[PDB]
């Protein structure tokens, strides 16, 4: 199933990047800021301009040329709303084994029928649409975070919430812990990867010691997230895992921003997602301020454990 | 976005779905008059607008109930007159209540059974949804929470389309017999290609009933739009009723900024939709009351800082501003130089706390407080959501 492409949310410094929508306002200057960071950045797309130069980078008209003339291994998309969905689908169809979609407002009529050609094959890992994307901190960069507050280090971080994660992304590297792997899945409703996709990766990946799970209102994808911590993050050497649920005064029935972000009959309620979480051993900080102390003190508490038994 | 009544029914009627007969009246005249043009047993008449409860509202021409009945066409005509210009006021509208500008006139059906029936989006399922209960005429939550051997589900392939099978099994299931069977099978149907048309999130039918004649009709539904396709349903959105809205998230919409109206007093825009649900949170989290959520989107301009603090300062519950921007790779000394620009141009009178983040937040953390304007500024988002809510006691 779709779900054998998992691994390919682990980005790092082997992969090799093509941008679509390369020539366009986002996907220029995020280019640049990848070729700042280092990012293996290679060529991009759009259509109708295969042939010109770009960042001293040669654009394509298809993914299917851009991965023949690069050997690029992960895609990600700036086109606007109307196309960006046509664009996720040509990746999969490229075989692109990682793609990421930053583009926010793709209707979720659009989504469902890329999420059915998506969960059909297993080249192709999706992460999005309205996120985003994805960082190896010093190894590759796909998306709009800001490198500079990142840090290599023990802690993942998978989250519907762009500038939330960078709060937890700057704690943790203020409190000197560090990030492994951060994944943006944005906040729309239908997307390519849940946070069970992120944690089987960090519970399965060494240099992930402690996973922040920064969740918010409306879906299940905490709760089911909540059971699979129950199912493999428990028994010994299990690893701490802190969340924070946001969007306890949300008012029902709202679209809180996000298009997947609003409680609807009852259901996607941030209550329901902390009992779910702390049933499962997920320690939620109260406070979003806190990702990073709460994530540290964890850590602590097992040190005072050993000292104490010895 | 919210269709009125009659805005939704026809666009239901139009695609093949059966609803009450039904007119829209101006005036009390042609309520009279639709009334009259029915060829109906009975007429019921229905103020147009967006908020629940309607049917016990009252009128400040001291009609009480939105919603009448009678099979007299003359009964409309009178009663009409006591709605149209005057203003209704529910358990969902401000102590001043709605303008009511248009009436409902419509034949009344009686309901012999009632079902329940939504086509919807699910998130669990990756696709469209049929949902059904025998069980209508209730919420559907609470027969889901008395009765879940009562909720029927169909998945509906998006390519494949809905097929009869799906659609005679539902019916069946909801306790259609015979020709009923044939026409709610068949409405099921026209129900799911509506659902795709018009780019719905939700099309949520109940009660889904018979009439004593033996007719299937869709008595009342409600219509959830997905706001991402607004792109391609045109024709649609610009049936949107913006002027029940709060007016401050009129405006805020005229300036891509995403504003909610909540019942505090400590106002706060933030970029980012999550971080501002946080900020709303953390705010109360010590103590305070939040008037808003404001979410500025990814980009921060002189010119977008400008327009989210005139709606803040012009809002009366506000009496503090907790501002918290993450400057991201731009230098946050060129946001609190917008910061303070705007809020000298404003003339800030309301304590201001602001939390930057990114680059250069030690030049800038020195704008804010050599700024000869109401602004303090914070570390984190702790000390800032303690800070703001000290400014009011
Ligand atoms: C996707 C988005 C970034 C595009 O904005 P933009 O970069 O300002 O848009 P542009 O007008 O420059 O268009 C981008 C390019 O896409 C190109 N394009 C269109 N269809 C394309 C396709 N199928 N493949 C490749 N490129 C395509 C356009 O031609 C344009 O390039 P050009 O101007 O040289 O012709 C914008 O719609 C968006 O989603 N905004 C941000 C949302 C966000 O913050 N999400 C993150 C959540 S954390």
């Amino acid at each position: 199933s779709y779900t054998a492409s998992r691994q390919h949310l682990y980005v790092d410094k082997n992969t090799k990047i093509i941008c679509q929508g390369f020539t366009g306002k986002q996907g220029t200057f995020h280019s640049q800021q990848a070729l700042e960071y280092g990012t293996k950045l290679v060529g991009g797309t759009t259509p109708g301009k295969g042939g010109q130069t770009h960042l001293g980078l040669p654009v394509f008209n298809t993914v299917k040329e851009a991965k023949e003339q690069t050997g690029a291994t992960a895609s990600v998309i700036y086109v606007p709303p109307p196309f960006a969905a046509a664009a996720i689908n040509e990746a999969i169809e490229a075989e692109i084994p990682l793609v990421v979609c930053i583009t926010e407002g793709i209707p979720q009529q659009d989504m469902v029928r890329v999420k059915h050609k998506l969960l059909r094959q297993e080249k192709t890992r999706l992460i999005g649409p309205n996120c985003p994307g994805v960082i190896n901190p010093g190894e590759c960069k796909i998306g709009i975070m800001p490198g500079h507050i990142h840090k290599k280090g023990r802690i993942g971080i998978v989250s519907r919430s762009g500038t939330l994660t960078y709060e937890a992304v700057h704690q943790t590297t203020q409190v000197g812990l560090g990030q492994s792997l951060c994944v943006g899945i944005g906040g729309d409703p239908f997307n390519g990867t849940d946070f069970i996709d992120c944690l089987e990766i960090f519970l399965n990946d060494s240099a992930t010691e402690g996973i922040i799970l920064i969740g918010e209102i409306g879906g299940n994808a905490e709760e089911n997230a909540a059971e699979f911590l129950k199912q493999h993050n428990s028994g010994p050497n299990s690893k701490p895992v802190v969340s924070f649920i946001a969007g306890l005064t949300a008012p029902p029935g709202r679209r809180m921003g996000h298009a997947g972000a609003i409680i609807a009959g009852g259901k996607g309620g941030a209550k329901e997602k902390i009992s779910a979480l702390q049933s499962a051993g997920v320690v939620v900080s109260m406070s979003p301020a806190q990702l990073g102390t709460t994530i540290y003190k964890e850590f602590e508490k097992r040190k005072m454990l050993e000292n104490l038994y010895f | 976005m919210n269709l009125q009544e009659y805005q939704s029914k026809k666009l239901m009627s139009d695609n093949g779905v059966r609803v009450q007969r039904f007119f829209v009246a101006d005036t009390a005249n042609e309520a009279l008059e639709a009334a009259k043009r029915l060829n109906a047993k009975e007429i019921v008449l229905k103020a147009q607008i967006l908020a629940g409860g309607r049917g016990k509202g009252v009128f400040n021409s001291g009609l009480k109930g939105g919603v009448h009945l009678t099979k007299d066409p003359n009964v409309v005509g009178q009663l009409a007159k006591q709605m149209i210009g005057y203003n209704l006021a529910t358990k969902q509208t401000p102590k001043e209540g709605v303008k009511v500008n248009k009436v409902m006139v419509a034949e009344a059906l009686d309901i012999s059974r009632e079902t329940y029936l939504a086509i919807l989006m699910d998130r669990s399922c990756n696709g469209p949804v049929l949902v059904g209960s025998p069980q209508g005429g209730v919420d559907i939550e609470e027969v889901a929470a008395s009765n879940p051997e009562l909720i029927f589900k169909e998945q509906i392939d998006i390519f494949e389309g809905i097929k009869d099978s799906q659609a005679q099994r539902m019916a069946e299931n909801l306790g259609f017999v015979g020709p009923l069977k044939s026409q709610a099978a068949d409405q099921i149907t026209k129900l799911y290609n509506l659902f795709l048309k018009i780019d719905a999130t939700q099309v949520e039918v109940n009660p889904f009933g018979e009439t004593p004649e033996g007719q299937v009709v869709c008595f009342d539904a409600k219509i959830n739009f997905d706001d991402n396709a607004e792109f391609r349903q045109k024709d649609i959105f610009a049936m949107d009723d913006k002027s029940e809205n709060e007016p401050i998230e009129n405006e805020a919409a005229k300036y891509d900024l995403k504003y909610i109206g909540l019942d505090g007093n400590i106002a706060c825009f933030v970029n980012g939709a999550g971080l501002a649900m946080a900020t709303c949170d953390i705010i109360f989290l010590n103590g305070g009351k939040p008037a808003n959520f404001l979410d500025l989107g990814g980009g921060v301009k002189e010119a977008q800082v400008y327009q989210a603090f005139k709606l803040l300062t012009a809002d009366p519950k506000v009496e503090a501003i907790l501002v918290n921007i993450f400057g991201g790779i731009v230098n946050c000394a060129i946001i609190a130089n917008g910061i303070t620009k705007a809020c000298r141009e404003l003339e800030l009178k309301v304590p201001l706390v602001v939390r930057l983040e990114g680059t250069n937040v030690q030049e800038a953390q020195k704008i804010l407080n050599n700024s000869g304007l109401p602004i303090t500024s914070a570390i984190d988002l702790e000390d800032a959501a303690k800070k703001a809510v000290a400014s009011v006691a």
